[PDB]
DNA sequence: CTCGTAGAGTCCGTGTCA
């Protein structure tokens, strides 16, 4: 709506002032009260389709990994690299920006 | 003011002049009930209605017709009480006079026989109490007005999902009141298509056809038509000017000598012009243009007969060229302009396989019933009583009111049936909003939504009996023989009570009456539902009709509704609101003459409501009706704006009526976020009475319209002065002006004591008057449950403090002192009821004696002889209330206990214990005592007790009441002998029936003494016949359930006082558990040493934007402190003089206040008694907008000596040191709310296990225990915890052997397992096995 | 089953059953009257009406039961979908020894404890009672020990004490969402019929002290107090099993 | 896409705990399919040991003690 | 058709309409069968009569789940037109001892025959606006030994 | 290049969750 609401709780805010809130609440409450349906169900069928992993083995001995750098989503770094790492084991050795380190 | 009012006046804040008060707020119940009562001759709405639909009821072409006189209600056979005592449905039998009418075939036209029935019975009408409750089987029922759509016609849109290409797609729904529903909808490619309500997809054309339409006819109707003359060579086209509008030009359009269009340029509006003031009528074409056109008409070759050119078929030269050597001048084509005018129809016919009225009505026939072989006739009648039958087919007053509005005819009432031109014009305007020269409506309008309250749906249930039982009466009227048997045989009564009971008792819009608190009734009664019969499922809808549309303002209100899964479907109406004549809804507005504001209020519905610019409440009158701003704030079309002082039609009544009543009882909405008003709304209905209920400090004014609207008050009738007060009934001396000329007497009020709620609560009403009070018609006699002076008072108010007290209040649990057990004043009693049953079993009758086997005699104490508990004793859990033995032998003992029998000589009782005994953690008095036996069983010595108990109190009542108004009889008596010749001094001392036997001056004076003395003989036999009625009454056998000898009814008292884990609440939605009672002294206290009550978490507030709730505590702050301020003035006891200045001082407080108080009443008394009732605190009233502003509450404070931003300096009880930073204290208003943590806690160890599935049955009556769900197994699987799901899954609960092998570990001492397999695992293998597919367990 | 009250309760295969084993006496007795073609096709017709309405009703005409309108439930209903069974009755089951109430709050309690009502304590642990009451011979019997409970005297205290020393309790709130909405604590006697629960952790059960309820299970077996004290302790789940971080904060 | 791999499980007791019954029952009954339960959910629904956590170790020795001599 | 018209007469008893149509063309064969014209008897009676015979046979004996006898089902039809006179002429309702009254049976069969009359509710029953727990879901099994009696023997 | 057949896309109705 163009014009806002000039009043605030401290002050009071007059009929037509309400209605319009009052539209906002009930909107957002069946707004969570349908949120929590779909939580719901979409939560169930992630763990439906993961339950059977275990970790079986102590170690594959695989060379591969995948290479993770800091997201640097545009204007900046959104995400570090060394949250990104903190707690994984490492593929291979790592080097200085230097060789030989 | 009134003498109720004068006893305690509230001082009000508010500026504006309410011009209307609330009306009565259950309104709408009782009178649409007496409207369906309501014996009138005029069929209008009324049981009169349905039956002149129905009848008269008309042989199968016998010519021996049934015809109806009227109906007759039949007194109750049960007074209310009783009828809720002995759990009956308190009803009325109805009688119906009917004729029965026989002509002869062949006669003369002539009537052989008319006989008259002697009032046959047609079954019993449930009656709504003074209240507008039911009692259906001794509990109240209310039935909750339904909203739903209004029979009519509506145009959906549907857009978006339909292709995902954009295809809006229009369609017309017709809903009828009663009868299958109409739609036509589209397609993609634009064809119509009708379907039958909820059927497949048939061509829209075919019932036209079926209409009996022919095609040409059809294309008439619809399509504007275009000639094609032969006007001296080659087809040439007679031309509308305006039709080319916006067409670009095939051919070079020069006409009469000039060029207007130039071949290739699209006409313009210059050309049109052009040819419109130069006035061109006729063109010669090119025939490449008319290569395109279509045929209207099947021109066939008139001189030798053969056809041509076929309905709906395009031009091509071919056929122009045939017609014109064939010589037909003139051709009708269609003008089918694509943007405007589209070729729906021509389309549905190209697609239309189906030719004549024959073909449709097979298809219809066809279709309807897929596979039965179609017939002519079969399928000509089906139609015909399918939509032209009056029987089946009504659309209403209502729907004929809608559908012709939506049609814009001036005719407001029509035929029931559809006539063909209605459907006609609907497809009109369907295919005219297709074109874009009209709007579609939103169902969501209020216009478009209809409130049908109690008395419609009873009619319709009994219009379906009725249909029943006519089709009944037309088998019995043309088989069987018509002249011996009276018209009672022939009608069966049966159906038509078993459907009225039902809809009464059995669905989901008759619910049991919310009764702990009068606001849940009011509020309950008050409520609107979309759920039920003829109306929307919580799954289906669908967020449309969830939200609050702009014209719910003033008519429901926005603000209170379950937040639970129904969110939106009950949404109680609104307070000012009322229902249309029609079944709308409607609201009040005061009317503006151009300048002045008047008083007169006109009721306005939504439709015509969205036409004028209404001022809101909120705007500025002087002393006139004048605005004092040219530019004032109004809504016109569902938007705000300003607009300028001459243009304002109506205004707002007052500034509540946006709101219901719950939500207009709650102080500073003005502050409060929607979210937590809902809240607090939602809770405070559910408040339950304490035992002590005293006032709000702050209210809003409603308290006393609903505590006297609300049924549990006492409330004047013919005002007077008070002759008699005693705990239980009120007897008033009638004013002499008020005394009815003949037989006034006086009026005695007997008013009701503890009595078990649906809830369980406590209804008890206490006097409010004292010995020789005058009172006023319409004053409050007695207080009813959370009542007090007249005003509402859900619970109490207490002194709070906000701040973390050692984490104590962490969460919003919330503190509590121990002052406020200490006197008791949130204790609540609450009344339990229980039920012995002694049936036949097939080994023998149960016995109810109070010999129990191996029962402890410490129990047995407490049993008369005959097995009942005295009335009066206390007992607990455990103890045994009534002895119950059944039959039961034949054990077959195992071996070892029968060595123990030989052993010992225990002779084996062969009847096993069943007493009802008190059920576990419940302690309190049994006040009272019920015993049904049936007739014919031999009645037990307690029930003789019980029914002399009951006699003698009956007889001693009845005698009161006689006597009462005897003495009151006999004193108007003397009263009018002064008159005509003074003799009292030799009258008081000769005997009472010596004042009547006397004798006076012939005149009207010596008629008045023969009416009372009439009047006493009357009364004298009226009483006795009541008596012997009322013994007769109590002493007849109850009608008891199939298999049951006797019960035994025991009311049990219980006092629950407040303790740890109960919840409390405020008005504003703040919420919380008690979480621990202090000591007095731990509490922080003030430096005066008053301690505070209640220590509430502050960082509840901001988070939650609920400010309102910390205005309320400021305002009731000063209002005790006023009330302080005069107790103290009081208990010095200064002086008349100085109580009423200070008292009036206070009373005016600034301006803009509309109170007007004295000093105008008595000067010295009567103030004394207002002190007294204020010394408690000042009561102060904000409505809910138009409330106290901050200044106003600043200078009350002020006025109260007290510092004026509202915090004090608190010393820590513990410590002795201050607090920093001074708080704030005052009193708030708080609930008791009804979850009480002794029923939510629950336990078991091991008990009653499931039939099918051996698992523990889920539920409190017996044991139950939690429902352990797939998420928790999930949570459970997160850790490594495996023994644990392991044991939870099969020992504790399913595995039978292996909980009985872990009982015994257990008990041992010893702890491991035996897992088994799980039960319902082995039901679910024979299940499928149970099945075609073999399951089998391999090994390996 | 006979139900108090004379009358009767039935699963709708009893109708089904009945209705099938009727059509096929019917045809039995048809083919021994050589009934002609018409006749012996309408009852075969019925009969596989019948018995796919007893398999799986629903995908046809929707048979329903006597008098009442709701459709019965066939075999595959029972089976089928969440509210009948695999789903309902053997994943959602109604384990045994446990509890339900409201919460409060208690700030004094250490971390790894929670207030527990007494009456509550006995309801569960009753036979634990009656195991060390037959112990110690304050009882003769079990008979008489259950006299004792009923009769809750100083002696039953302070055996529901020994034994709940050092028994782990699981509490629990409705909406588990993550694993830490299971947890396990030991037991503090207190008098009231309200749960105490400690703060800290109040935010990791998403938890509010305004009416909110929880429920209370008892490990029987000694490898679960086991499990329950090793793995689920309160103390053992600091950090949340998504991240890394603290979920215990101060709140 | 997790519905259809959930779909495509070895175990038809998991398969029928959450989709369409009948179809995984019938297309299970036709194929003569034979479910070894070697899973988590499985060994819930029978009611024993978990193969997760504290019951690995007893399944991996059990598969010592199964399927030898 | 003439089974047909027959049948829709008996249209309430808990039976199949197309049970009802197959009973009486079996009816309706055994009386061709069986007609005897040299006999002198009306053919069309004959037919009805046996329509009858075995329709309403087939209602008596299959229609309620636990069978019971025919002269029983005769006797609740006699006190349901007994029932259905006097309540319409009366208007309140006839009790059982005006029942009693009307017929000379000794009454303690009135109220045995009221008992017997009582059809079996379907265990689903739902149960008021909780649309999660049918009637199924509160049935007990008192088989069950206690565990406590386990425990003592 | 057209006829007959092959392939791709769409629509309707049903099954499936709360
Ligand atoms: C009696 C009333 C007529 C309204 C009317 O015109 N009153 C006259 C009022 C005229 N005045 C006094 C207001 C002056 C007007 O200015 C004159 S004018 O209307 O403007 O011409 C009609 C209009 C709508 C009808 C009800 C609905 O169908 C639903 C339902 C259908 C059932 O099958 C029978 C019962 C129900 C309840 C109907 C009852 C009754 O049948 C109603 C109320
Ligand atoms: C109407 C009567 C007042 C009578 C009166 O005032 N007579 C005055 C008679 C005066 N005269 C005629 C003898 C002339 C005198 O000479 C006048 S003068 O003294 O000389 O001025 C009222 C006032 C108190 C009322 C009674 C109480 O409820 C208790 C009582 C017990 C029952 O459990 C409950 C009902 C009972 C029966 C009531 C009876 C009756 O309802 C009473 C007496
Ligand atoms: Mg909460």
């Amino acid at each position: 709506i163009e014009t806002p609401i000039t009043a605030n709780f401290r002050e009071g805010l007059n009929v037509l002032q309400y209605f319009i809130s009052t539209h906002g609440a009930r909107k957002g409450l069946a707004d969570t009260a349908l949120k929590t349906a779909n939580s719901g169900y979409l939560t169930r069928r992630l763990v439906d389709v993961a339950q059977d992993l275990v970790v079986t083995e102590d170690d594959c001995g695989t060379h591969e990994g995948i290479m993770m750098t800091p997201v640097i989503e545009g204007g900046d770094v959104k995400e570090p690299l060394r949250d990104r790492v903190l707690g994984r084991v490492t593929a291979e050795d790592v080097l200085k920006p230097g060789t030989a380190d | 003011y009134s003498y109720t009012e004068k006893k305690r006046i509230r001082k009000d804040f508010g500026k504006r002049p309410q011009v209307l008060d609330v009306p009565y707020l259950l309104s709408i119940q009782l009178d649409s009930f007496q409207k369906f009562i309501e014996q009138d001759p005029e069929g209008q709405y009324g049981l009169e209605a349905a039956f002149r639909s129905v009848f008269p009821i008309q042989s199968y072409s016998g010519n021996s017709e049934l015809q109806y006189v009227s109906y007759r209600l039949g007194e109750p056979v049960f007074d209310v009480q009783e009828c809720q005592i002995r759990g009956v449905t308190y009803s009325a039998p109805l009688r119906v006079k009917l004729r029965l009418v026989i002509y002869e075939r062949e006669a003369p036209e002539g009537t052989v026989k008319d006989i008259k029935e002697q009032e046959v019975y047609m079954g019993e009408i449930p009656l709504m109490t003074d209240n507008g409750t039911f009692v259906i089987n001794g509990t109240e029922r209310v039935i909750v007005s339904q909203l739903h759509r209004s029979p009519g016609v509506f145009f959906d849109s549907d857009k978006g999902k339909t292709h995902s290409s954009g295809k809006v797609l229009y369609n017309a729904r017709i809903i009828p009141y009663r009868g299958s529903w109409l739609d036509f909808e589209f397609d993609p490619k634009d064809n119509l298509f009708v379907r039958i309500d909820r059927r497949r997809k048939l061509p829209a054309t075919i019932i036209l056809r079926a209409l009996n339409y022919t095609t040409e006819q059809i294309l008439d109707l619809f399509f504007e038509k275009v000639i094609f003359e032969i006007r001296d060579n080659k087809l040439q086209m007679e031309l509308v000017p305006e039709r080319l509008r916006g067409e670009t030009a095939s051919f070079d359009i020069e006409a009469n000598g000039k060029v207007y269009v130039e071949k290739g340029r699209r006409i313009t509006a210059r050309h049109i012009r052009q040819l419109e003031k130069d006035d061109v009528k006729l063109i010669e074409v090119p025939v490449e243009y008319i290569a395109g056109k279509v045929v209207a008409k099947d021109y066939i070759d008139e001189s030798t007969g053969e056809l041509i050119c076929a309905a709906n078929m395009e031009l091509s030269l071919d056929l122009l060229a045939k017609l014109s050597q064939s010589g037909h001048k003139r051709i009708e084509t269609l003008f089918t302009n694509d943007l405007d005018h589209g070729p729906y129809i021509s389309e549905t016919l190209r697609v239309d396989p189906t030719n004549d009225r024959l073909s449709a009505l097979v298809e219809i026939y066809r279709m309807m019933r897929p596979g039965e072989p179609p017939t002519r006739e079969a399928a000509e009648s089906l139609f015909e009583n399918l939509f032209f039958s009056e029987d089946r087919y009504d659309l209403s007053a209502v729907g004929r009111m809608k559908f012709n509005r939506s049609l814009l005819r001036e005719e407001i009432e029509g035929s029931g049936i559809l006539s063909k031109d209605d459907i006609i014009d609907v497809m009109k305007k369907l295919i005219d909003i297709r074109n874009g020269k009209g709007e579609v409506d939103d169902i969501d309008h209020l216009g478009n939504r209809r409130i049908r309250s109690v008395g419609e749906m009873a009619e319709n249930q009994f219009r379906v009996g009725l249909v029943r039982v006519e089709r009944a009466v037309k088998e019995r009227l043309s088989l069987g023989d018509l002249d011996t048997l009276m018209p009672q045989d022939m009608i069966n009564a049966k159906p038509i009570s078993a459907a009225v009971k039902e809809f009464f008792g059995s669905s989901q819009l008759s619910q049991f009456m919310d009764q702990n608190n009068p606001l849940s009734e009011i509020t309950h009664k008050r409520r609107i539902s979309a759920l039920g019969p003829g109306g929307l499922t919580r799954e289906r809808a669908g967020f449309e009709v969830r939200d609050v549309h702009p014209t719910h303002y003033g008519r429901v209100c926005p603000i209170e509704t379950p937040e639970g899964p129904n969110i939106g479907l009950i949404n109680s109406l609104s307070v000012y609101a009322q229902t249309n004549e029609y079944g709308f809804l409607e609201t009040p507005y005061r009317k503006v003459t151009d300048g002045v504001v008047t008083d007169e209020i006109h009721y306005l519905s939504a439709i015509e409501e969205g036409n004028y610019v209404i001022a809101q409440a909120n705007s500025n009158l002087d002393e006139e009706g004048h605005f004092v701003e040219d530019l004032v704030t109004c809504r016109s079309k569902g938007e705000s704006s300003l607009f300028s002082r001459d243009q304002v039609d109506y205004m707002d009544v007052s500034t509540q009526q946006v709101v219901s009543v719950g939500a207009s009882l709650i102080p500073f909405l003005e502050h409060d976020d929607a979210n937590r008003a809902l809240m607090g709304a939602n809770m405070q209905r559910q408040a339950v009475p304490t035992l002590r209920a005293d006032k709000p400090l702050v209210g809003t004014g409603m308290e006393r319209a609903v505590a006297v609207d609300s049924g549990v008050t006492a409330v004047a009738k013919r005002g007077g002065v008070v002759q008699y007060v005693d705990a239980s009934r009120i007897v008033i001396k009638v004013n002499e002006d008020e005394m009815y000329p003949g037989e006034a007497g006086i009026d005695i009020y007997n008013l009701t004591k503890y009595t078990r709620s649906n809830q369980n609560t406590c209804i008890n009403q206490m006097p409010c008057v004292s010995l020789g009070e005058p009172v006023e018609r319409g004053d409050v006699l007695a207080d009813g449950p959370s009542t007090d002076l007249g005003e509402l008072a859900l619970g109490q108010n207490m002194r709070v403090a906000f701040m973390p007290w050692n984490g104590y209040n962490f969460e919003d649990s919330i503190l509590v002192s121990e002052r406020v057990v200490q006197e008791d004043r949130f204790t609540t009693i609450h009344i339990q009821e229980l039920a012995c049953v002694s049936r036949d079993t097939k080994l023998g009758p149960e016995e109810i004696t109070a010999d129990i086997p191996n029962v402890g005699e410490a129990a047995l104490s407490k049993l008369d002889e005959s097995g009942i508990v005295y009335i009066g004793a206390e007992v607990t859990g455990g103890d045994i209330l009534v002895g119950k033995v059944t039959p039961k032998g034949e054990t077959q003992l195992t071996p070892e206990e029968k060595l123990l029998r030989a052993i010992f000589g225990e002779k084996a009782s062969d009847v096993k214990d069943s007493s009802l005994r008190v059920p576990n953690g419940v302690s309190g008095t049994v006040i009272d005592v019920q015993v049904f036996t049936r007739d014919g069983v031999e009645k037990d010595k307690r029930a003789l007790e019980i029914e002399e108990m009951q006699l003698k109190q009956a007889k001693k009542d009845l005698s009161e009441e006689l006597q009462i108004l005897e003495a009151g009889l006999f004193s108007r008596i003397r009263a009018v002998l002064v008159a005509g010749g003074v003799e009292a001094e030799k009258l008081d001392k000769l005997p009472r029936d010596r004042w009547l036997e006397l004798g006076l001056t012939d005149e009207e004076k010596q008629n008045q003494l023969e009416q009372l003395a009439e009047q006493y003989d009357e009364l004298k036999h009226e009483f006795e016949k009541k008596l012997e009625a009322k013994r007769r009454k109590i002493t007849q056998g109850d009608d008891l359930a199939p298999g049951v000898l006797k019960i035994v009814k025991v009311y049990l008292a219980v006092k629950r006082r407040i303790q740890p884990g109960d919840k409390m609440a405020g008005r504003h939605g703040n919420k919380g558990v008690i979480s621990k009672i202090n000591p007095i002294e731990d509490m922080p206290y003030d430096e005066n040493g008053t301690p505070v009550d209640i220590v509430l978490n502050p960082l509840g507030v901001p988070s939650r934007m609920n400010i309102g709730q910390i205005l309320e505590t400021h305002l009731g702050m000063a209002a005790k402190g006023i009330g302080d301020k005069i107790n103290a003035m009081l208990k010095q006891q200064q002086e008349v003089a100085k109580l009423r200045e200070f008292i009036q001082r206070a009373y005016d407080l600034g301006a803009d206040v509309r109170q007007k108080v004295d000093l105008s009443t008595f000067s010295d008394e009567e103030v004394m008694r207002l002190a007294e009732n204020l010394r408690k605190g000042m009561p102060i009233a904000t409505p809910v907008f138009d409330g106290a502003k901050e200044a106003e509450i600043k200078e009350l404070l002020k006025l109260g000596d007290l510092p004026t931003s509202g915090q004090i300096r608190l010393y820590d009880g513990r410590t002795g040191e201050q607090f920093e930073r001074p708080v704030t204290v005052g009193y708030m208003y708080m609930l008791k709310l009804n979850h009480l943590v002794d029923d939510k806690m629950h336990a078991r160890s091991t008990g009653s296990y499931s039939l099918v599935t051996q698992q523990p049955l889920g539920g409190k009556a017996q044991f139950g225990g939690q429902r352990f769900g797939e998420m928790e197994v999930w949570a459970l699987e997160a850790y490594g915890a495996a023994y644990t799901l392991q044991e939870m899954l099969t020992v504790k609960s399913d595995d039978v052997n292996g909980r009985t092998k872990m009982y015994k570990n257990i008990v041992d001492g010893n702890h491991q397992m035996e897992p088994g397999m799980p039960e319902s695992f082995n039901v679910l293998l024979k299940e499928i096995r149970s099945l075609g597919i073999n399951i089998e367990l391999e090994d390996e | 089953v006979p139900l108090d009250g004379g009358r009767f309760a039935t699963s709708d295969l009893n109708d089904l059953y009945r209705r099938v084993i009727n059509r096929n006496n019917r045809l039995k007795r048809l083919l021994d009257l050589a009934a002609p073609d018409i006749i012996v096709r309408n009852e075969k017709r019925m009969l596989q009406e019948a018995v796919d309405a007893l398999l799986d009703n629903g995908r046809r005409g929707r048979a329903i039961t006597g008098s009442n309108k709701r459709p019965l439930k066939s075999l595959a209903d029972m089976i089928k979908g969440k509210q009948g069974r695999f789903r309902q009755n053997l994943l959602g089951k109604r384990v045994d020894y446990s509890g339900r109430s409201v919460i409060t709050v208690g700030p004094y309690l250490r971390l790894h404890q929670c207030g527990l009502p007494k009456k509550m304590a006995l309801e569960l642990f009753k036979p634990f009672i009656y195991g060390k009451l037959e112990l110690r011979g304050l009882a003769t019997t079990i008979k008489a020990a259950k006299k004792m409970v009923e009769r809750e005297e100083a002696v039953v205290w302070d055996i529901l004490d020994e034994v709940i020393r050092e028994h782990p309790v699981l509490l629990n709130r409705a909406p588990t969402l993550h694993r830490l909405g299971i947890q396990a604590f030991e037991p503090v006697l207190i008098e009231g019929k309200a749960i105490q629960l400690h703060p800290l952790v109040c935010a990791a059960y998403n938890a509010d002290f305004d009416g909110d309820q929880m429920a209370v299970h008892v490990p029987l077996t000694l490898e679960a107090q086991l499990e329950a004290r090793a793995l689920m302790m309160s103390t053992n789940n600091i950090l949340s099993p998504a991240n890394g971080e603290p979920i215990i904060v101060p709140s | 896409g997790i519905t259809k791999a959930s779909l495509a499980t070895e175990s038809f007791i998991s398969a029928a705990s959450f989709q369409e019954t009948t179809r995984v029952l019938t297309e299970a009954a036709v194929a003569g399919k034979r479910d070894e339960l070697r899973g988590l959910k499985e060994n819930v629904i029978v009611g024993r040991l978990i193969p997760a956590g504290t019951g690995y170790a007893y399944h991996q020795d059990r598969m010592r003690r199964r399927a030898a001599g | 058709r003439l089974v047909i018209s027959i049948a829709k007469k008996y249209t309430n008893r808990g039976l199949q309409f197309l049970d009802l149509i197959q009973e009486g063309n079996i009816g309706l064969m055994k009386a061709v069968d069986k007609f005897e014209y040299r006999r002198g008897y009306k053919f069309s009676t004959y037919a009805t009569w046996w329509i009858r015979q075995a329709i309403t046979r087939s209602i008596a004996d299959q229609a309620r789940t636990i069978r019971i006898p025919v002269h029983m089902i005769e006797t609740i039809n006699k006190l349901n037109r007994i029932s259905r006179q006097m309540l319409q002429e009366m208007g309140r309702e006839p009790t059982p001892e005006e029942l009693a009254e009307r017929m000379l049976m000794p009454e303690d069969k009135i109220r045995k025959v009221l008992k017997i009359a009582k059809e079996p509710i379907s265990m689903e029953t739902p149960i008021g606006d909780d649309e999660d727990s049918h009637l199924g879901d509160f049935i007990e099994d008192t088989t069950l030994e206690l565990p406590l009696d386990s425990a003592t023997t």
